[PDB]
């Protein structure tokens, strides 16, 4: 299915562009960080206009109007208020920085495990079975394009945990046993591809008197026609 | 079967900074305004916390797009899940074990508490869906569509996944189902009698209660 | 709202309606979709005792 | 907390007058200038009225049909703008879908897509 | 701290409950098979099999 797969991939990329170019909210996670920082700074600056109990928010106006014995009192009020503002700002920046750091750590983890490798961690690299990922840069962040395999169409098959041949219990080495109503096949779990049940597909362990739900069929032996 | 308990959220408190500092006082409020945005950003900061509390809950529980439900015939190859599945007779359709968990873990000063977006009932529906999915379709519902599979076969995969050939499961299916069922009963016996079993969640509640009690006492 | 030439070109009456209250709270003439806390309801006394 | 009336020696509790936060629920002003107002943690007494656990919601129509949550209110209630006017409803957690479980049936994918 | 815990809980839900973990002692001691979530006040409880 290489041609189909390549076509689906190429189409999916085109879809990413159509979404990103038209949906502003698509990058809300990075814009929000910018907005929070802008607010923190705007808040810090606006605080300079506060009096904090002083006769004026403007330091030069205190100094130009009062002699030191009185000016110092008014200034102390501004200093205390403005220091409280810086302490508040910094504390918020430190906490916010911790959040960003945690995000960066996650992003780095994904780069190493999802982009440089292949993830076996479910929903770590998007919903579906992860194949590969590609990084893209963004303002103050990283964007990952996760390429995943997702089952699309399905059918109802009859199944069994094992098959009886001559009384021996045969189990799949890989895949499951299925039935289309008349014939039993063995096939891989994630993509229907029925195969004839043979001794090279199954293995024997124990017998028919033990396995619950074991069914009767035949197991083909590729050697007998050769002898 | 082991039990792991993790906090997901904390009480969505909200404090009216104006009412807290200058409760119904015009003269005080006029002085409070000289502190500029301090009052305003304190309200903003707490709001931000309250918002992420719902985000946290959704990230943990709302991982499934569909609400799955188990069949009327609970045939899972000998595995008894009746103590983890929702009980239809209850006013809140929670499982027996969930009720045990809920029964162990426990004003006018401008200090209020906001409700969660997802009520206990909503969470119960999400855990029900995740559980029904896990039981009837294994992991396929996590990747895409929920694809039915016999429970015993699902376990066969779970065994191959740990390096144990699946024939072991089938040959010992009755034993395994019995050990499983027993282990669940043990969980109930522990949870119903050991209060400390849920200490991780109770501690969160206690810390929040102390923070609020401290805040109120400071008014004196 | 002061434009680039210092002319007041628009205004919000913060006590006109709940949308105006949101606009004043957010210091903007545009309000994004969502829920915003803007004020506090208080029952007033009707007489003194 | 309480006082003894100075003329008649009876005890009266003092319960501070009802109060609560006020939140405005709105679609963006790019679409509509209609709003709904939520009075948080109050009864629909002192304040097209819908009483919810989160407070008294005024201006939003109560709709029996559930939908995906848009603007969250709390306690299972979300609001949106639809046919337009502001509505409130119990949020859906997703479509209900039973699994065709049986002890002898397996669903196997026959096709896939790359997303 | 709660957010970090919630992130871990969400991680476990996705990798331990929705899938099968290959991460040692991530889903309890022993070889992980499956897990089942249960709700709790302000949290989640996982039964790890
Ligand atoms: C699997 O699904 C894909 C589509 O996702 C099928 O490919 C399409 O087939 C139709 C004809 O029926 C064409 O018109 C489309 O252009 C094809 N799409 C692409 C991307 O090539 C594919 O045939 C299906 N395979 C099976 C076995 O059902
Ligand atoms: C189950 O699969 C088998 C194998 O494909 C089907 O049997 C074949 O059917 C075709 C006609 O479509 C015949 O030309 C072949 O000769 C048959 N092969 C054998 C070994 O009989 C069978 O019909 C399918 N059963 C159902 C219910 O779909
Ligand atoms: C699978 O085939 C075997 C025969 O190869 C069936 O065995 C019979 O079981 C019944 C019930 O115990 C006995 O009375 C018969 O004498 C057995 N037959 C023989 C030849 O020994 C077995 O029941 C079949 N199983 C299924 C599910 O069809
Ligand atoms: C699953 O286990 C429960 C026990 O937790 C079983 O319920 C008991 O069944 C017996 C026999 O009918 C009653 O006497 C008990 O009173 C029941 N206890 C409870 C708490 O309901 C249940 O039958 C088992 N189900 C399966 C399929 O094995
Ligand atoms: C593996 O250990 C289990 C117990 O964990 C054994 O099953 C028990 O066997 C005794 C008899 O010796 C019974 O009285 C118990 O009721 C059984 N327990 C259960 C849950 O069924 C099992 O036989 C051992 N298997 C091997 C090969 O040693
Ligand atoms: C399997 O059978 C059930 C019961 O008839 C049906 O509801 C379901 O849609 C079928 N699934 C598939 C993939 O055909
Ligand atoms: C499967 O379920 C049916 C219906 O209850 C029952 O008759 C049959 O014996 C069961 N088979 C197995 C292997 O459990
Ligand atoms: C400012 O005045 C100039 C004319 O000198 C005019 O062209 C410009 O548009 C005015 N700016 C605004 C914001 O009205
Ligand atoms: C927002 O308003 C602009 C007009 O200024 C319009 O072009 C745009 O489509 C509107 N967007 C939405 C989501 O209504
Ligand atoms: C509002 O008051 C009525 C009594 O008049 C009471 O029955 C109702 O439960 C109250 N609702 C709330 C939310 O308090
Ligand atoms: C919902 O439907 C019931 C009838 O079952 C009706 O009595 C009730 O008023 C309806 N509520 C709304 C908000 O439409």
């Amino acid at each position: 299915n290489q041609k189909l797969i390549a076509n689906q991939f190429n189409s999916a990329i085109g879809k990413i562009q159509d979404s990103l170019s038209s949906t502003a909210s698509a990058l809300g996670k990075l814009q929000d960080v910018v907005n929070q920082n802008a607010q923190a700074l705007n808040t810090l600056v606006k605080q300079l206009s506060s009096n904090f109990g002083a006769i004026s928010s403007v330091l030069n106006d205190i100094l130009s109007r009062l002699d030191p014995p009185e000016a110092e009192v008014q200034i102390d009020r501004l200093i205390t208020g403005r220091l409280q503002s810086l302490q508040t700002y910094v504390t918020q920046q430190l906490i916010r920085a911790a959040e960003i750091r945690a995000s960066a750590n996650l992003a780095a983890t994904k780069m190493s495990e999802c982009v440089l490798g292949q993830s076996k961690r479910v929903d770590f690299c998007g919903k579906g079975y992860h194949l590969m990922s590609f990084p893209q840069s963004a303002p103050h962040g990283v964007v990952f394009l996760h390429v995943t395999y997702v089952p699309a169409q399905e059918k109802n098959f009859t199944t069994a945990p094992a098959i009886c041949h001559d009384g021996k219990a045969h189990f799949p080495r890989e895949g499951v046993f299925v039935s289309n109503g008349t014939h039993w096949f063995v096939t891989q779990r994630n993509f229907y591809e029925p195969q004839i049940i043979t001794t090279d597909n199954t293995f024997v362990s124990g017998n028919c008197d033990v396995v619950i739900g074991i069914v009767n069929n035949t197991v083909y032996d590729p050697l007998q026609p050769e002898l | 079967v082991t039990t792991e308990i993790l906090p997901v959220s904390m009480t969505k408190t909200s404090v009216d900074c104006t009412m807290y500092i200058c409760g119904d006082s015009t003269e005080c409020s006029n002085l409070l305004l000289q502190y500029g945005s301090f009052c305003t950003q304190l309200n903003r900061a707490l709001t931000g916390i309250a918002v992420e509390q719902d985000k946290n809950t959704q990230e943990v529980f709302a991982q499934v797009k569909q609400i799955y439900k188990t069949p009327p015939i609970k045939d899972f190859g000998g595995f008894n899940f009746s103590q983890i599945l929702p009980d239809p007779s209850k006013p809140s359709k929670r499982s027996f074990i969930e009720d045990l968990l809920f029964n162990k873990v426990t004003k006018f000063n401008g200090l209020t508490v906001l409700p969660p977006l997802l009520t206990d009932e909503m969470i119960a529906q999400y855990t029900s869906a995740l559980l029904a999915g896990t039981i009837t379709s294994g992991w396929t519902f996590g990747a895409g569509a929920a694809l039915q599979i016999p429970f015993a076969m699902q376990m066969a995969y779970r065994f191959n996944g740990i390096g144990v050939t699946q024939n072991v499961l089938y040959e010992n299916q009755k034993l395994i189902a019995n050990q499983f069922n027993s282990a669940i009963g043990k969980i109930q016996d522990s949870l119903s009698s050991t209060a400390s079993a849920l200490g991780k969640l109770q501690d969160v509640v206690n810390q929040n209660a102390q923070a609020l009690n401290t805040l109120v006492k400071q008014l004196s | 709202k002061y434009n680039e030439n210092g002319t007041i070109t628009d205004a919000v009456d913060c006590a006109l309606d709940p949308l105006s209250e949101t606009k004043c709270t957010l210091k903007s003439f545009t309000v994004e979709k969502g829920i915003y806390q803007t004020s506090n309801f208080r029952v007033q006394p009707t007489e003194s005792i | 907390d309480a006082v003894r009336d100075p003329q008649t020696l009876e005890i009266l509790d003092i319960t501070p007058c009802s109060f609560g936060g006020v939140s405005v629920i709105t679609p963006g002003t790019n679409t509509s200038n209609q709003v709904a107002v939520l009075y948080q943690d109050v009864n629909c007494t002192e304040v097209n009225v819908f009483q919810t656990r989160a407070g008294c919601l005024i201006g939003a129509e109560h709709v029996n049909n559930s939908y995906e949550c848009d603007i969250p209110i709390g306690a299972g209630i979300c609001a949106s703008y639809q046919t337009q006017s502001i509505i409130a409803y119990t949020m859906s957690l997703g479509a209900e879908n039973s699994v065709a479980y049986s002890n002898n049936s397996i669903a196997i994918p026959t096709n896939f897509t790359i997303s």
